[PDB]
């Protein structure tokens, strides 16, 4: 439904752990 | 900026009686000293809301009532307060269609309609029926001349035949326009257009015509019937031609369906001269004299002061005017409706151009129209992201490239790529600005952004274009930190080379497509990498720049 | 207006005065002409101020980096010595007081800075300057510290920032070049962060100056001071028991003091020319005269050869001239004075902690260089002017509304500017580097700089920038156009122009016309707040060029 | 001599005086 902005918000979330 | 106090600025569209009107402000000139100056700017509709957002603008707009909600929407118009006394004046369905959540937001001064203006010594009985239109046209093009020519460019004159089958824009539903309803794509409005696209395959019609051409043609004499409303009458009346003005013909049986406006005075929130313009609407234009001098100059239609449209009632055109405006419908007042006239104004270029079919182009006008949600946007706006790294990924000679290399290509151009794939996927880019001082300055590389998609479509770049494009963007030797400059320079070389072949090719007759295509180059550079976050992934990823996630694909696999 | 029949003798202060008022008392014996010698403060300010109007001293003692600014301002005699003169000083004492080729002022003698330390406090002195901060910690526990110079002088502090590469002038090709100033480069910094961290670390204080060092060297509360020869004679009057040496070395590199010639000017304005001619050749410039002045305060190397071979056996002449040797002669150039001013706020700021070293030493290099005098952003505005009228007449434009005239250059102008820049090869390699978001700025200046040289390298001729300022003029990408296709049939007209001339002049490339359309995107990039940044806001502050460019297109 | 670099001051004043 929302799949490209979860998609980018995993992006962000990832690169927030570093 | 700022309006100035102590004189009167209208805007008015140029197809109005200006010159009428301005008459009307030597007379209030010549009673209270106070100047008026009549204006027509051109895309007015659009200026107007551009400029009163900054407090600038004239203090007077006049325009059909349909945009007059969005403008109070926006705080841009000042609630009118006339007295009961003025008010019985007007007919109150007038002041329906100025009315917008329980408010007076502009004066209402005439209902215009289209009607069927045809030419009587070359058409003594027009048709009844739009399916009588072809053999007529036959006919006609036999004596060096056509039967029907009206502007194809704004929906206005097409919506009368795709309404008729069943198109309905936005469903009134207890009261009130339902937002969520919109009838674009139904079965009615794809025959409604079909017939139309039709019509210019068999070459009845010219899919270029616009409002030049159509009247052109039909005051020359050189075509039988042209669809327009009452501003158009003067010009007839100076021309040879001796005409009639009658209902728009039936499709599949039902009557054509025009949209009806109210022309409308709204008064700028930010004027500092509420009542003087307060004063010249009431008791100056709002009269017998003042209406008939405007009305000497361009018709106005059938007008809501009772004095004065009591006699005009007897004319008739302005029977014939009200005869297709209670068989059509009065267009809501309601934000939405820019959004539906700019969906469907791009539908039926594209779908009478042959470019898209009419159901894929109604299709997306469904979608345009019925959005009250960024949600979608935002989400094909993110899908294009995606699409535009894996693009590059895949590039002819960019897996060879080092990663570093890669990466710093992507650093600059992933914007520009973004852009020719907004572009090429008509990504939606008319909605709120999701709300400072340069707010401005943000809101006009919106339009910068908006414009250069434009040009894009004007350009028809076609998709293999658009590849070409993505690397000639992609292979910059302008990316910083290069390990090797001329071997980027050979890469967008090759792009190059392969644009100038392919438009050679395909399109022999433009020897200057090559360059004209990359003309467009400099504008993607000019929408930053910020303005595409600021609009469509801050939700998502904050600060966080979309240049480091995708280093990180990059660097992922 | 100045006295005929007498000499009036301007020396600084801290020089010996009272032995050249001997020399004359000698020379009003012999020849009656009354001689006064006077030391007025801030001279070297005094003599250009009241010089100007005609007034002041017959002669005028300084060191000569402020005669060449002395000698342009038509404050100066020239001189004319007969070569037999000439033959008695040291040829390069007369080029420090040579001027396009004119003899200014009769060189006295060479001073240069030393160190000067105490014996019995220190019996080996420091070789570095980072040994420093641990001596004066040893020392702090026995009541006194190690070094203490002048920090109000840039004169003093000089020599340590030059060290690790500082400069102020570069010498090329014979000649100081105004437009290449060392005063914020890596070494300048390191040598100014080291003197600031000897403040912050209270191994020494901001607010020293030359009163405070001579009396707490002279009275043995510090080991260690930096002065010229002049100071010796108050050392040997005090108890101190002193040595002259090499200053100490900063990051391995020897101190870079600024050797100075001590010289005498005749004021162009004095009515006594001759008198002071006789007085400088035959009494002043002798052993006799030079010893008078000499044991009043030494003077350091004599230009005098026969004089300098007895005094050259002394041992802090010896080092006297060795760190000479190891710095340079300054130049006499007249934009000294503006150089010594930078530095002189530049090295008070950084040691009151007020500045940063970085942002003290970037104003001092805008002072000392003053954007090459100002003369880069005055070719930039003259290119301004140029790019308002190449628009104006170019194919087309005269016929268009003025709306539309003011609306395509409001967007163009900056990248027709650019064009223009990089075809009249604008020094912008300089990097002005002038603040008013860091990395941002220098980002877009290198982008800058790129561009141009990506224009060289494609060998743009004349022809083509014409094109190309044509094909940016006519965009249709400007705001507020009416008719926007005329406007596309324009720029399509200049395309064309393009693809003919390049087809017919360089047919071996047949990419070079796309090639040079790719080079467009980049000249929108440049931001024209960027190109005021760098050469327009000392000239219209905050106000936008476009506004300015609207005016001069309908000016006339 | 400066000269358009005072031009320039011409137009900024111009413009200042409004
Ligand atoms: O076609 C879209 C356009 O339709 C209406 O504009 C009419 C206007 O009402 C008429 O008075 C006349 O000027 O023709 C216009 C179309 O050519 C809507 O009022 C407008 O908002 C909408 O964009
Ligand atoms: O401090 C900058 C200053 O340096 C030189 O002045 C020296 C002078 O040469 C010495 O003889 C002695 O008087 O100390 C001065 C520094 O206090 C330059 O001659 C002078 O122009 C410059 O301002």
């Amino acid at each position: 439904d929302y799949k490209f902005s979860t998609l980018l918000m995993m992006l962000k979330d990832m690169h927030d752990s570093k | 900026g700022k309006i100035e106090e102590g004189k009167l600025v209208i805007w008015i569209n140029g197809d109005k009686g200006y010159n009428g009107l301005a008459e009307v402000g030597k007379k209030f000139e010549k009673d209270t000293g106070i100047k008026v100056t009549v204006e027509h700017p051109d895309k007015l509709e659009e200026k107007f809301p551009q400029v009163a957002a900054t407090g600038d603008g004239p203090d007077i707009i006049f325009w059909a009532h349909d945009r007059f909600g969005g403008y109070a929407q926006s705080g841009l118009l000042a609630e009118i307060t006339p007295a009961a006394a003025f008010q019985d004046k007007l007919y109150p369905f007038t002041w329906d269609a100025v009315r917008y959540n329980g408010k007076l937001i502009a004066y209402p001064i005439a209902v215009e309609a289209l009607s069927l203006i045809y030419n009587k010594d070359l058409l003594p009985n027009p048709p009844k029926t739009w399916e009588e239109i072809p053999a007529l046209d036959k006919e006609l093009k036999a004596k060096g001349k056509s039967a029907l020519m009206f502007n194809l460019q704004e929906p206005y004159f097409t919506w009368p035949l795709i309404a008729a089958d069943g198109g309905y824009a936005f469903k009134y539903a207890a009261g009130k326009y339902d937002i969520k309803d919109v009838g674009v794509d139904n079965a009615g409005a794809k025959a409604g257009l079909t017939f139309l696209v039709d019509l210019i395959k068999n070459k009845h019609m010219n899919a270029d015509t616009d409002y030049s051409i159509a009247e052109a043609a039909f005051n020359k004499g050189e075509t039988a019937m042209t669809i327009n409303g009452p501003w158009a009458w003067s010009n007839i009346d100076t021309s040879a031609v001796n005409y009639g003005v009658t209902v728009l013909p039936t499709f599949k049986g039902q009557p054509s369906k025009p949209f009806v406006g109210v022309l409308s005075a709204g008064i700028n929130a930010a004027s500092p001269n509420k009542e003087l313009a307060k004063e010249f609407l009431e008791n100056y234009l709002l009269t017998d004299e003042g209406l008939e001098a405007v009305n000497k100059d361009k018709p106005l239609g059938a007008v809501a002061l009772k004095s004065y449209e009591e006699e005009l009632a007897k004319d008739p055109r302005i029977a014939a005017t009200m005869e297709n405006a209670q068989k059509g419908e009065i267009m809501p007042n309601i934000p939405q409706m820019s959004a539906f006239w700019y969906a469907v104004r791009t539908a039926v270029i594209n779908a009478a151009s042959g470019r898209q079919t009419v159901d894929a182009a109604l299709a997306a006008a469904q979608t345009n129209a019925a959005a009250e949600f960024i949600d979608n946007v935002c989400e094909l706006a993110a899908r294009l992201l995606f699409s535009t790294v894996e693009w590059a990924r895949h590039a002819p000679f960019f897996p060879e490239l080092p990663v570093a290399d890669q990466v710093a290509l992507l650093r600059l151009s992933w914007s520009e790529l973004f852009v020719l794939n907004a572009a090429q996927a008509a990504l939606p880019l008319h909605t709120a600005p999701l709300l400072a001082e340069r707010a401005v300055a943000f809101m006009d590389q919106v339009r910068a952004f908006q414009e250069q998609v434009d040009k894009l479509g004007r350009l028809q770049v076609d998709s293999a274009e658009y590849g070409c494009l993505k690397a000639i963007a992609l292979f910059t030797p302008d990316a910083c930190g290069l390990s090797d400059p001329a071997h980027v320079e050979s890469l967008q070389e090759k792009a190059q080379v392969a644009l100038t072949e392919y438009v050679r090719a395909q399109y022999p007759s433009q020897p200057q497509r090559f360059g004209r295509l990359l003309l467009r180059l400099p504008a993607l550079r000019a929408v930053p990498a910020s303005l595409i976050s600021q609009l469509f992934f801050m939700r998502l990823v904050g600060k966080t720049p979309i240049e480091t996630l995708i280093r990180d694909m990059l660097l992922s696999g």
